């Protein structure tokens, strides 16, 4: 029931965007994909597209997990935003580029009261025109629950390693 | 409804359970925020900074706490047995929120119960996603992991990064992190960004992937994989040990026999020193040198980062308290069905209520 | 032909003018290398490792220097006037190579002259490209730049990097490095490594591009007056009081937001220029730290005191002496290599002797006295 996708498909979607919000997560750290991620941002920004990063306070497995890796890949601080200052921008976003995140985006956090992630504020990636999830399989995140967004109409799954996918996505672009 | 934050009186404690930002949120909720003069100096928070956010400055601890319905502080209040009866300063019927150490300090729980004070031990916060914002174990130990690396680099006589120069090349520092929880992960990240080669080990299996997600290498290959640990430890310049188990003594991960095999100029940062240490040669609040190795064992490492630790601690306190403030009638009603309230409440209205402490 | 290296005796000096690697090279040139017992303890260089590299260990300083016809040291020899006469331990006629401080220490120069000792002052190495490998000033100050950031972070009660957390965002530290020479470039790089936002300034125009390539932001003050700022040897000059006000004003905007200020500014033959006055530290945040690497030369901040951490106006002003010795285990092998590179070209191979070519400007600019005669104009 999931609308799967490939590197070529994903590269059209972002190149024809006025605005793209990158949502990094644990899987991005596991793949060590931040260099190739910021690479993709340089190509997007060169076309005239607006690029930002949405950092959930508990993305990854430690505080500042996404920050240190983004800083290593040399992404400037002015492009990186915390949940509370970027959540409203997802309405104006053509695409939410979710790279290795999952629990952080899951809407069951405010829908399902019996969910383990209920009450945790999330990034509202569903408000974007389209959502792109990069992850290897249909496996859950840390919390061990499924994400409704996976089988949403406006979502596209990019099944593979986050570094390899992003690297390949950069190739389809120019 | 008054909330009060006194100065921390325990030796070496420089944190405070307040920040200017959190003062603004508390007054917006309907509180009169009162804080003792000089309470935030260790955390670089002046009295002027607090007053500008809406707080009133009391000149003494007694005056700050006299009329307070809610009391926030970082460490548990001192009892009469410790020579300074801080619980006596807290008003009868009041609510206390702090790092209580309740399960290892029954006497403070008893003493609060005598004054019918409802106390919430923040360290007992339930491990659910909803409560990550209220979790003082995470926020404080994270900064300790960062600090451990800053302290290691300070005590070490070589630079962390590799440097290729006109006069020759000097190699990177080699770091071994024992224990890959919150503190351990931040130590790996701080060590790696400084340019060190970083190894790590831990008993939990999922942690190998976490180490690799920060660019560290996990030590891998009947129980003798201590050989593989030793092989790296002999090459290590800075060993950071973070392994603890609450209510129990810290596990011995670097024996004295192991430190004799380390190279001179090496340093061990024992973050588990308050629970007996991961290295038996470590001593609370001291730097000891044995076998040419500095064994560093500072107490209260979060207080060595007091100025960032205090805003985070106060936010944890605020995130815990906020859901229970109903402005409709300027009061706090702590809902009992809330897991964060039941899991953390130790005593209430003159009786102990936490399962682990009741007679 | 013996070369000897004693332990450094001056208070707080943990460096040593030798390493296992350098010993091997010296043996290959035809030297018997004699190191004083325990001389490498502060630099984590053991007697055993020196021995394995081909050195002999001597029990005392006098015994190491007795038959040595060349001597390597870090800091200058102490005189009888200073407490212990090390000059007297050195054999008559021998050659001494060290960080001598000859221009500001004439007493040690004459004492060496009285014993016919040919002394080579490494700090007087001429400013030419081929002598970069022999330059002790750049090798040591580079590490002092790193160490300034480590000392700043240690004294600072906040963290350097930005971290988004469940408890809220800890903001990055803001670092301002005054003077972007060798030490300042390494301070920028090390602060950047730790996640700090780094500002910097300097009078030399060429430095703006260097700062920007390291990911720092340059504070421009006087575009016209910065053009004629460099000299023949790549140094700054005395800018004057008018520029000092221009600089202080432009700096103020960032200095009031600055958490760590690292000052490294030096002017040859002169007191260090004042870059942060007592009035400017009144405007800094409480808990802020100033690392004054120019403290032994007077200080870029007048509240600095050598060997002490001063606390005033809610601001820690740190003025450690001998910052390179706080990285002694890296500083030592590099100092030993500076000397080797200086000495190697002049070793006459098939006579097992040392003929220091007088025509070489590396030799002429460095030599202070020889054969009982002060040669260099001073
Ligand atoms: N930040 C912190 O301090 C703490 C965070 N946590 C919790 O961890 C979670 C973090 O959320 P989030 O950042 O979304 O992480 P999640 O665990 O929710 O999701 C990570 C996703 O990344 C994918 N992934 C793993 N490896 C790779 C890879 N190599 N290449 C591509 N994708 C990969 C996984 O899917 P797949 O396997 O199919 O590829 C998985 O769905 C939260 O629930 C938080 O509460 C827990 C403790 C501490
Ligand atoms: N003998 C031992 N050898 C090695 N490691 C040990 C040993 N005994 C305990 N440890 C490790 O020491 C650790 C660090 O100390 P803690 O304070 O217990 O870490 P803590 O933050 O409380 O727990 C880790 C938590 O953070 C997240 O990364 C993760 O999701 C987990 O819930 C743990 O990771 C644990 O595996
Ligand atoms: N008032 C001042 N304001 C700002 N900077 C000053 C001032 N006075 C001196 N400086 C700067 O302080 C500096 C650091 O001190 P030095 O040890 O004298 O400089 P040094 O490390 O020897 O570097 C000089 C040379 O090395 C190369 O890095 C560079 O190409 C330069 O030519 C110089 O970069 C200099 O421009």
């Amino acid at each position: 029931s999931v609308k799967a996708g490939s590197a070529e498909d994903a590269a059209f979607i972002m190149k024809n965007a006025s605005k793209v919000i990158i949502v990094p997560g644990y899987g991005m750290a596991v793949a060590q994909a931040q260099h190739a991620l910021r690479e993709m941002a340089d190509v997007l920004k060169k076309e005239g597209v607006e690029v930002s990063y949405a950092i959930h306070p508990v993305a990854g497995r430690m505080p500042g997990h996404m920050n240190v890796l983004l800083a290593e890949a040399n992404v400037p601080y002015d492009e990186v935003f915390e949940l509370e200052e970027i959540n409203s921008s997802f309405q104006t976003a053509d695409v939410a580029f979710v790279i290795g995140a999952n629990d952080v985006t899951n809407p069951a956090a405010k829908t399902d009261p019996s969910s383990p992630i209920y009450g945790m504020p999330i990034l509202d990636v569903e408000k974007a025109g389209t959502v792109l999830f990069i992850k290897r399989s249909m496996a859950s995140g840390y919390a061990g629950v499924e994400n409704e967004l996976f089988f949403r109409n406006n979502t596209m799954m990019l099944f593979g390693d986050a570094k390899k996918m992003t690297e390949q996505i950069v190739q389809a672009m120019n | 409804m008054k909330i009060a934050i006194p100065k921390e009186r325990r030796p070496g404690e420089d944190r405070v359970a307040i920040s200017p930002e959190v003062v603004k949120k508390l007054v917006g909720l309907g509180f009169e925020v009162i804080v003792e003069q000089g309470a935030g100096v260790g955390a670089s928070i002046t009295d002027d900074a607090l007053t500008a956010a809406g707080a009133t400055i009391a000149s003494t601890a007694a005056q700050a706490l006299s009329q307070a319905d809610v009391v926030w502080k970082v460490q548990r209040p001192m009892t009469a047995e410790e020579g300074t009866d801080e619980v006596a300063l807290i008003k009868e019927g009041a609510v206390l929120m702090c790092h209580l150490g309740a399960l290892t300090n029954r006497p403070v729980v008893e003493a609060l119960t005598k004054r019918k004070i409802t106390a919430y031990a923040m360290e007992l916060m339930p491990r659910i996603s909803r409560a990550q914002s209220m979790d003082i174990l995470s926020s404080q130990s994270n900064l300790a992991g960062y600090r451990a690396v800053i302290d290691g680099a300070y005590e070490f006589a070589r630079a962390f990064p590799m440097m290729m120069t006109a006069a020759g090349t000097v190699p990177p520092a080699r770091v071994l992190v024992f224990g890959v929880g919150v503190a351990g992960l931040q130590a790996i990240a701080t060590a790696k960004r400084l340019g060190a080669v970083v190894m790590a080990t831990d008993v939990r299996a999922a942690t190998k992937e976490q180490v690799e997600s920060l660019g560290g290498k996990f030590i891998t290959v009947r129980k003798k994989q201590a050989e593989a640990v030793l092989k790296e430890l002999v090459k290590t310049d800075i060993a950071i040990t973070t392994a603890l188990i609450p209510g129990k003594p810290a596990p011995v991960l670097i024996t004295e026999e192991m430190v004799t095999k380390m190279k001179p100029g090496s340093v061990i940062i024992d973050l588990a020193v308050e629970a007996g240490g991961n290295c038996p040669l470590s001593e609370p609040g001291k730097i000891v040198v044995k076998h040419g190795v500095k064994i560093v064992g500072h107490t209260n490492v979060p207080s060595r980062v007091a100025a960032d630790a205090s805003p985070l601690f106060a936010k944890n306190l605020l995130n815990f308290l906020t859901p229970h403030v109903d402005k409709d009638t300027k009061t706090l009603v702590m809902k009992l069905e809330d897991e964060t309230v039941s899991g953390t409440c130790v005593t209430r209205d003159g009786a102990i209520v936490h399962p682990a402490l009741t007679g």
